[PDB]
């Protein structure tokens, strides 16, 4: 009793910021380059109802 | 700092903080002060002073 449906995409705003290490700065910026997720990128979508 | 992280960095790059790993406190490393040595004379000649 499970009905099937093409799978559905939507838009990400600025998501997947983490804090890459264990130490602090403040005030300050800085760059860093490691595994993230770009901006406004295609996500997969999925319900539960 | 947040319960996460065990330093604390400048733009120097060297550490200026660090959490005590006994009494989870936070202490700040401040560098001796190194300062200059510059001496006046009036010559040889007329005094030693
Ligand atoms: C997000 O990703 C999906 C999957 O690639 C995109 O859906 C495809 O879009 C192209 C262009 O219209 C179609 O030719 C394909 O048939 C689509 N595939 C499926 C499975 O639907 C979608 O366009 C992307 N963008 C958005 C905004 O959803
Ligand atoms: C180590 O033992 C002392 C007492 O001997 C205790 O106060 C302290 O919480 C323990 N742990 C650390 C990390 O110092």
């Amino acid at each position: 009793t499970r009905t099937q449906l093409p799978p559905a995409y939507t838009n990400s705003f600025t998501r997947g910021v983490y804090y890459p290490d264990k130490v602090f700065r403040s005030s300050v910026l800085h760059s860093t380059q490691d595994l993230f997720l770009p901006f406004f990128s295609n996500v997969t979508w999925f319900h539960a109802i | 700092f947040l319960p996460f992280q065990q330093f604390g960095r400048d733009i120097a790059d060297t550490t200026d903080a660090v959490r005590d790993p006994q009494t989870l406190e936070i202490l700040d490393i401040t560098p001796c002060s190194f300062g200059g040595v510059s001496v006046i004379t009036p010559g040889t000649n007329t005094s030693n002073q």
